[PDB]
């Protein structure tokens, strides 16, 4: 049913939150060396 | 530059179109991405309560809530917008979107930030809203941007998404329109950005007709040809026009 | 909108 979907929700939130932060910190440090 | 229409949870396809633009992306590619998918401890997020506007609260403190649920969510860096914004979309239709942002919870973009910043003001008369579009041009290509300007007891502010911490939110500080959007145009120059174009929209009602869509492009400006003298001409005019509902 | 920014 409709159970196993939000299971998938959850999970693929936590996943996107983890690679969100890698992502940003990589934009951070590619600005940073933009700027400089 | 990927959109999940999808839904959620989001399908195959969209997912791991996901996972390989940010593989090609990021320098550690395989073995970031090996890190994540399929890690059996991954902290699960804490979901921000939604904000919601109470008598207790001023203006710009309750804009400011606004603004950090935002923040909490994330600048979305992945590459894949979670949310379909269709621009042209009447507004219910939009709102249905935005409370879908409030139920997933996941990073946003700018669109989807003007988007999100109506609703959470919808039903409060003394802001007005209105989106404020910027084309700019940097190192050989043009750029599109959007953000939410607000208007309310007299000044002008702004809540909104964007990679730059000065290309987002401003306080209800601004006596003009025209001082609102230099501020936008001299932070984008701290970044080599050239302002190409600026759009005005209408207010957006805060009770729209069924059928009503934001409207984007009420004025434009081509500022890259014009003086500043000018600049400050029209978007005066056109703010003078907003304010007595011509 | 794409690049926001």
């Amino acid at each position: 049913q409709k159970s196993a979907q939000q299971e998938l929700k959850q999970r693929q939130r936590a996943e996107i939150y983890a690679l969100n932060r890698v992502m940003t910190e990589l934009e951070q440090q590619q600005f940073d060396e933009f700027s400089k | 530059f990927h959109v999940n229409k999808s839904g959620f949870p989001i399908d195959s396809h969209t997912w791991e179109r996901m996972w390989m633009h940010v593989a090609k992306v990021h320098p550690k590619g395989g073995e970031m991405v090996g890190a994540i998918r399929n890690a059996a401890f991954l902290a699960k997020p804490s979901i921000p309560q939604v904000p919601n506007y109470r008598l207790s609260m001023t203006i710009p403190d309750w804009l400011q809530a606004i603004q950090n649920y935002m923040k909490t969510l994330q600048y979305n860096h992945t590459g894949t917008q979670f949310f379909e914004i269709r621009k042209m979309r009447p507004l219910s239709g939009l709102m249905e979107t935005a409370k879908e942002m409030t139920r997933e919870s996941l990073p946003i973009k700018c669109l989807e930030a003007v988007i999100l910043g109506i609703y959470l003001t919808n039903g409060q008369p003394s802001i007005e809203r209105f989106p404020i579009s910027f084309k700019t041009y940097f190192s050989g290509n043009y750029f599109h941007h959007v953000v939410l300007g607000i208007y309310c007891n007299g000044r002008y502010g702004s809540l909104g998404m964007s990679r730059r911490a000065e290309l987002m939110d401003k306080p209800l500080t601004f006596r003009t329109l025209s001082d609102l959007i230099f501020d936008f145009e001299d932070s984008y120059k701290k970044y080599l950005h050239t302002v190409k174009k600026v759009k005005i929209g209408l207010y957006v009602p805060h009770e729209p007709h069924s059928f009503q869509p934001i409207e984007w492009k009420q004025l434009v400006l081509n500022v890259s040809k014009m003086l500043r003298a000018d600049i400050r001409k029209e978007l005066e005019k056109y703010a003078r026009d907003m304010r007595m509902k011509i | 909108e794409g690049e926001c920014y």
